[PDB]
């Protein structure tokens, strides 16, 4: 015969890179002159 | 001569004895020393003595001053002034010889001989005393000059010891001319040059600053303060800078005694104005120098503060000046609860106070200075508390409401700020005269800043004028790497803008300013590279590619710009950026070599180089201000801004490159079909732009998004994105929409913004296709005239303003481009609207003047062009021209189709570098209909190439990270896929000739056993559905078959079947809710045998004769026997082309070849005589069958767009074979490779039963599921996994990675933990088995080709995807999948899963509702 409705399967309810680590500005040397 | 030079020390000593033994004045003994003097003057030439002969010299010496001395006190000399006067001359002569001989000395010394160096200092101090002891009773100008001119002597031996390390001699030496100096009253020495001053105390306080003594050198940087008493405090300046690196230095070991002792608590009673300048001074040295200096600049601007008396109107100004400092200050600094005044408080009674102040008519340049200086400032000040506001607002809420509420009377307020502080410096300086200011390279460095400010806004009119202006100031100030700096600054917002003449004239300028510099320092590597770039961007513009190229290459290879400094992170930027520029390039441009050199830097694809900028502009902002302004997340990060001048600047003109370089990825990657990370860009875009509240952005993106949303066809958010960016532009020009029917020549804030009319005129483009996609046609279309009618226009405003801002008489060659894009567009949409119209004449003509306006403009309107020549390919097409070039039919450029041809063929070759997903699938089956049989390679390829393309581009910009994320750690697997699937592993030659060899290498990689079939529907429309199916058919070692079937002359098109299919599905979603049972159950039997019907039409009258191309080739010889008389006995019946191997495959299924079938294969094949075609075909079957027997291999579809939807698995001829499913026959061959290097073990070795992971029940919807499935699947050996609960993502990425099987029995396909970007993060070792709802189903939203997660998991390297293709019920997909469970894993080893899969069909109550809906993607797997 006729059984039951049967329920339906449907819940029924892109990634941008992570910013990498950039290594920090080199400390550039600091030149006395002669007389 | 050693001996020699010690008889005459002998000499010397024994006159010098005879000298003390005498008595009487040794008058005749000085005339005799002065001889003795002129013949060591006449030696100093040679310059050259050893040490004992140097100290005897000095003994000699010595008694020489003495004897002049000893004149000068007696009588003779002391009445004689002017002789003790000569005799003071004479001794300074001998100090001239002995500075000359400790220098020559100094400059012979090694490194070993430095001990007896240290003996000549001693003697050098102790000459330096007898020096300073003479100048004692000096009086008059001269008299101090003299002694001036000892103390400069003294200063050049001191720099050879200084030089000799004996830093601590030279500094004695110094210590007594130094201390005299320091204690010497002011105005004692006021003709004494001051840098002879300076030179003395450099030389101690560097000595005293290195050796570490830097507490004492600080003492004598307070004598070398009151040495400088009546000097003016620009001499002061020096010991001013020099004291602050002093105290850094202490600051760096951490010393805090120097750090107590400042200015105020030094001299303790100096005069007020001059410690208060000095104080000026100091704050300006530690604002230049970098590092954490808040406390000391606070320090100093507090004594400011407590000087400056508010009563006194100077005192006033002062204490202005100072609130502005302190705000500065305040303004990045958590100094609040010491002050208790805010930074916003500090500013506006620093406003009140210039605002009270009146000038001196002197002073006017410094009161413009600081007004414009204190407004900037409070602007500046109001943006970082409306960050801090935003920061906070959106961790509370941790989106579409403020974006529509940023244009506020603040907006207004704030800007005019800025508007006054640049009228009031462009008063300043664009006189002649030089500022009269005090530190005029603050004027400079607040400028730069504004400029930053302006470019951030969206105002880069008025950032060129503040960047004329900074290098007006840099010319006064002599600087060159400002001048240079702001040239190239000026170059790039010109090319920006879109005029390539100024952009040449200002590069030009910058290179001259280039050539002062010193080429040894990293600003000029700095300059000279970006020069380097900008003349690149000024060849690609003018279409010197070639030369261009070889500069850029130049750049990349150079490295330096590899450096660790955050002015070459955003250099390296634009040269990505610069990069995707020439990678957007056709191929005619540059030569093969030179594509291979660029390409092999590391970027392939324009939007994997603008990602890759993206990034390094995200990674500065970590770098500098934290990821705050990024992420919302609660405390992510609290790294110290670091203000130190440069950082400031970098601040804004970071964020305004990161909105920049998102605004070019949305726009690139919208192009190309890719909405979603499009979409993805234009979010991240809009949330950067609510925290910062700029109006101006917002409406930009807004607009993007708009277009995006239109792409996918979902008109409700893009009309609720339209309304808003109204919203925004109505607010703009306040504080059928208004903004239009305006004059040509206007100034409302949106007619003098370019910005703000490219936002109007992409928001009429947008809504104007909202218009047509509604059916409201001549709306959409008076909105694409008005676009038209509006580009040229703004183009004329800003050529006007720009001629207007950069005073040149003449103006540009050229309008900027940069309405360009917009209008090609427009022109796009208007032919092919006037597609649908042929009737109206109009668009007709605006289809050439589309044609001739792009053809203006090569090769940067390429893709436009493209669309254009397809829109003129179809117009001349109006059974068909098509018919000639095939050899089955349904039962002035010479003519049309070779025109038509060359067309496509440059359309083609106008995008295949970087096509888009719609034009280049329209472009490559047009193309293929053209030509057909007459090129069958070419058709063969074309059809393959219409397939997938936005999944093509993904696995690019999936290698590429792959790739990047293994160098990182540390590839050829990588690169050989890379190669595969590029656009340019093309060689150099004529269509098709290059795509050609590529295609016939692919070809030759295919695996032994496999047929690929790849079914694509041909559009005449772009946007509508065709009913003309292209199957071509490609097997390893057989030329490829390709066949057209056109499907719209008889009833049941595929474009009905399509409709069908649709229909059912929607059915099937009404009645999924219906409560009665009785009605429930006679629906879905309706739909059951609808799809039945359904199917048996794809089987019948879809394809037709033409399903046996789809069936296994036969091995045994009998088919190619048939088909080598069959070819040469129908070529006389009318076979056009004919084909062996099109016989051999059609022939190898005579069995099941109906007499239907054979009599339209006659009927068509050979029209001239069908009878007697049918008689042998007829024949041909008759020998054949029974002979042909059944061969084993495997199948691969290739589906487009339309076709994934329907169950072609399923058909009667397909129900017993093994069928899977592939994106494109490229990952076929990708699969081919993986498994050559041994990274795919399930497809290798095989299916491990014992490795499985199963997801059960997630969300606790489904109790029959679980009831059916727990107990089986608990019960197996080795499976492990979750019931009853949502899975974890780190389960489940183990599950995926380190499992051979993966069974999901759930809802959908496990979105909801398992996203498409998390199993495309990661390498896919497993089976999935997803029984779900349209677990296989790719979206179609709009005319974007399927969207999926079977992609992903495709992409990620799965072997096989089983999943269902439409929405599903519970009990009978929990029968198909216990009935195909048990059947594969009772099979033993070695059992294929296709099989029991075709098998398990039969389980279902609804055989064809339910078992037909699961399909498979990939390639066929089996137990170990
Ligand atoms: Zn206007």
């Amino acid at each position: 015969e006729f059984e039951n409705p049967e329920v339906p399967r449907e819940d029924q309810q892109p990634i941008i890179e992570e910013p990498s680590r950039l290594q920090e500005s080199v400390m550039e040397a600091s030149a006395m002159p002669p007389p | 001569g050693p001996q020699a030079v010690a008889k005459l020390l002998i000499k010397a000593s024994a006159v010098l004895s005879k000298s003390m033994e005498a008595p009487s004045p040794p008058l005749r003994a000085l005339y005799e020393s002065c001889q003795f003097f002129l013949s060591g003057l006449e030696r100093g030439t040679k310059r050259r003595y050893r040490l004992d002969a140097i100290l005897s010299l000095f003994a000699f010496l010595g008694g020489y001053c003495s004897l002049l001395q000893q004149l000068r006190d007696d009588g003779v000399y002391g009445g004689s002034s002017k002789q003790q006067q000569s005799f003071l001359q004479m001794y300074f002569q001998g100090l001239h010889l002995y500075t000359v001989v400790v220098y020559d000395f100094a400059q012979g010394c090694q490194i070993v001989d430095l001990a007896d160096l240290t003996q000549l200092v001693d003697s050098c101090k102790s000459t330096v005393v007898w020096m300073l002891e003479a100048l004692e009773g000096l009086s008059g100008q001269e008299l101090t000059d003299h002694m001036g001119m000892t103390a400069s002597y003294t200063s050049n031996l001191a720099y050879s010891f200084y030089s000799h390390k004996l830093y601590a001699e030279a500094c004695a030496i110094s210590e007594p001319l130094c201390q005299h100096l320091g204690l010497v009253k002011p105005g004692t020495y006021p003709e004494v040059p001051p840098e002879k001053l300076h030179r003395c105390f450099r030389l101690q306080v560097e000595s005293l600053k290195k050796l570490g003594k830097q507490a004492q050198g600080c003492k004598m940087v307070i004598l070398w303060l009151a040495a400088l008493q009546p000097c003016s405090p620009e001499h002061m300046a020096e010991p001013v800078t020099f004291w602050v690196r002093v105290k850094m230095d202490a600051a760096r070991a951490g010393d805090k005694e120097l750090q107590l002792k400042t200015l105020r608590d030094s001299l303790s009673g100096w005069d007020p104005e001059t410690l208060a300048l000095l104080l000026r001074e100091e704050l300006q040295a530690y604002k230049a120098v970098r590092a954490d200096t808040g406390q000391e600049r606070f320090n100093i601007i507090c004594d400011l503060l407590e000087l400056s008396p508010e009563e006194t109107p100077a005192g006033a100004w002062a204490r202005a000046t100072h609130l502005v400092e302190l705000a500065q200050v305040l303004c990045y600094h958590d100094f609040t609860q010491q002050t208790n005044c805010s930074a916003l408080d500090a500013i506006r009674e620093a406003l009140q106070l210039l605002d009270s102040v009146r000038p001196e008519a002197q002073a006017r340049d410094q009161l413009l200075d600081d007004k414009a200086q204190a407004l900037l400032w409070l602007y500046i000040c109001t943006l970082e508390a409306k960050m801090q506001e935003g920061i906070e607002r959106d961790r509370r809420a941790q989106f579409l409401y403020s974006n529509i509420a940023f244009n506020l009377a603040a907006d207004a307020a704030q800007s005019k700020c800025l508007d006054q502080a640049l009228a009031l410096w462009k008063e300043l300086l664009t006189k002649g005269q030089a500022p009269a200011v005090r530190c005029l390279q603050q004027t400079a460095a607040s400028l730069q800043i504004l400029a930053a400010l302006y470019q951030l806004v969206a105002k880069p009119m008025q950032a060129l004028e503040v960047l004329l202006l900074l290098r007006i100031v840099s010319e006064r100030l002599k600087d060159h790497s400002k001048a240079a700096g702001s040239s190239c600054h000026i170059t790039q917002l010109l090319l920006t803008l879109g005029c390539p003449s100024y952009a040449q004239l200002h590069l030009e300028e910058a290179a001259s300013s280039l050539k002062h510099l010193d080429q040894t320092t990293d600003t000029y590597l700095l300059l000279s590279l970006t020069c380097d770039l900008l003349r690149s961007q000024l060849y690609w513009t003018h279409q010197k590619v070639t030369k261009g190229v070889s500069l850029l290459l130049s750049v990349l290879r150079d490295p330096a710009l590899q450096k660790s400094s955050k002015a070459w992170y955003l250099l390296r930027v634009q040269v990505l950026q610069l990069v995707a520029a020439y990678l957007s390039l056709p191929s005619n441009n540059l030569s093969h070599s030179l594509w291979e050199q660029l390409c092999a830097q590391g970027w392939q694809t324009p939007e994997i180089a603008l990602i890759d900028s993206h990034k390094l502009l995200r990674s500065i902002i970590l770098l500098l201000m934290g990821s705050d302004i990024l992420s919302t997340q609660k405390a992510a990060v609290e790294t110290s801004f670091l203000d130190y001048g440069e950082n400031l600047v970098q601040k804004w003109q970071v964020l305004s490159e990161v909105l920049s370089c998102s605004e070019k990825l949305v726009c690139h990657l919208g192009r190309l079909g890719s909405v979603s990370e499009a979409k993805a860009f234009c979010l991240e875009a809009l949330k950067l732009t609510t925290k910062l509240q700029i109006p101006r952005q917002c409406a930009l993106f807004l607009v993007l998004k708009g277009e995006l949303e239109l792409a996918r066809n979902d008109i409700d958010l893009c009309q609720s994105d339209l309304q808003q960016v109204l919203f925004l532009l109505e607010s703009c020009t306040e504080f059928i929409p208004n903004f239009l029917s305006h004059s040509p020549t206007c100034d409302c804030s949106l007619c003098a913004s370019p910005v703000l009319t490219a936002v109007c005129l992409r928001w009429v483009l947008v809504t104007a296709g909202v218009r047509l996609a509604m059916g409201h046609q001549a709306q959409g279309l008076d909105l694409l005239q008005v676009v038209l009618k509006g580009c040229p226009e703004a183009a004329e405003r800003l050529t006007q303003a720009l001629q207007a801002s950069l005073n040149h008489k003449t103006p540009p060659s050229l309008v900027p481009s940069l309405l360009d894009e917009i209008l090609a567009q427009a022109y796009t949409l208007l032919a092919l609207e006037g597609l649908n119209q042929p009737s109206n004449e109009s668009l007709q003509k605006v289809l050439q003047s589309g044609l001739k306006f792009v053809a203006a403009r090569i090769p940067h309107l390429e893709p436009w062009r493209a669309s254009l020549l397809l829109i003129w390919a179809l117009t001349k097409l109006g059974t068909q021209l098509f018919a000639s070039s095939w050899g089955w039919q349904p039962p002035t450029g010479l003519s049309t189709l070779d025109s038509i041809c060359d067309s496509l063929s440059v359309a083609f070759r106008g995008i295949s570098h970087c096509p888009p997903s719609g034009l280049y699938a329209h472009l490559c089956r047009f193309l293929a209909l053209c030509l057909g049989h007459r090129d069958p390679y070419a058709t063969a390829f074309l059809v393959t190439e219409s397939v997938s393309i936005t999944c093509r581009h993904q696995l690019l910009t999936h290698l590429h990270r792959q790739l990047s994320k293994a160098q990182k750690h540390r590839d050829v697997p990588l690169a050989r896929i890379q190669r595969l699937f590029s656009f340019r592993a093309l060689e150099s030659g004529h269509f098709p000739q290059p795509e050609k060899e590529s295609f016939q290498e692919r070809l030759a990689l295919i695996p032994s056993g496999v047929t690929v079939c790849v079914l694509a529907l041909a559009t005449l429309q772009p946007g509508t559905v065709g009913n003309t199916l292209l199957l071509t058919r490609l097997e390893k070692d057989s030329p490829p078959v390709s066949v057209q079937i056109p499907t719209g002359q008889n009833k049941l098109h595929l474009r009905s079947v399509l409709n069908e299919f649709d229909a059912i599905q929607k059915a099937q979603k009404e009645n999924s809710s219906c409560t009665d049972k009785r009605e429930w159950w006679t629906g879905r039997l309706a739909l059951d045998h609808r799809m039945e019907v359904l199917i048996a039409s794809l089987e019948k009258s879809v394809l037709g004769c033409w399903k046996g191309l789809l069936l296994p080739s036969s091995e045994e010889p009998g088919p190619a026997q048939e088909a080598s008389r069959l070819q040469e006995l129908l070529q006389d019946c009318g076979w056009k082309y004919p084909d062996r191997t099109l016989l051999k495959i059609m022939l190898s299924g005579a069995g099941a070849l109906t007499p239907q079938d054979i009599q339209a294969l006659a009927y068509g094949l050979c029209p001239t005589q069908p009878e007697r075609a049918q008689e042998l075909l007829n024949e041909a079957v008759g020998r054949l069958q029974g002979l042909t027997v059944p061969s084993n291999s495997h199948l691969v579809l290739v589906l487009d767009k339309d076709l994934q939807k329907l169950p072609w698995e399923s058909m009667p001829s397909l129900q017993a074979l093994p069928v899977t499913r592939l994106p494109s026959f490229r990952f076929l061959l990708s699969y081919s490779i993986i498994k050559e290097y041994g990274a795919s073990p399930v497809l290798s070795q095989g299916v491990d039963p014992r490795s499985t992971f199963y997801v059960l029940n997630p969300h606790n919807n489904l109790s029959s599921t679980e009831e059916q499935f727990r107990a089986n699947f608990s019960s197996e050996a080795g499976w492990r996994g979750v019931v009853g609960e949502v899975p974890r993502p780190e389960q489940v990425q183990e599950a995926l990675t380190k499992h051979d099987l993966y069974i999901y029995a759930g809802h959908g396909a496990g979105a909801r933990f398992l996203d498409g970007q998390a199993v495309l993060r990661l390498s896919c070792r497993a089976v999935a088995l997803l029984f779900g709802s349209s677990s296989a189903a790719l979206a179609v939203h709009g005319n974007l080709e399927g969207a999926g997660i079977v992609l992903k998991y495709i992409m990620a390297g799965c072997p096989l995807f089983l999943g269902n293709l439409w929405d599903v019920t519970d009990r009978d997909i929990d029968r198909y999948t216990e009935a195909l469970l048990q059947g594969w894993l009772g099979a033993g080893p070695g059992a294929p899963l296709l099989y029991y899969v075709n098998q398990a069909r039969q389980a279902p109550r609804l055989k064809y509702l339910i078992g037909a809906a699961p399909i498979a993607y990939g390639l066929p797997v089996s137990l170990r």
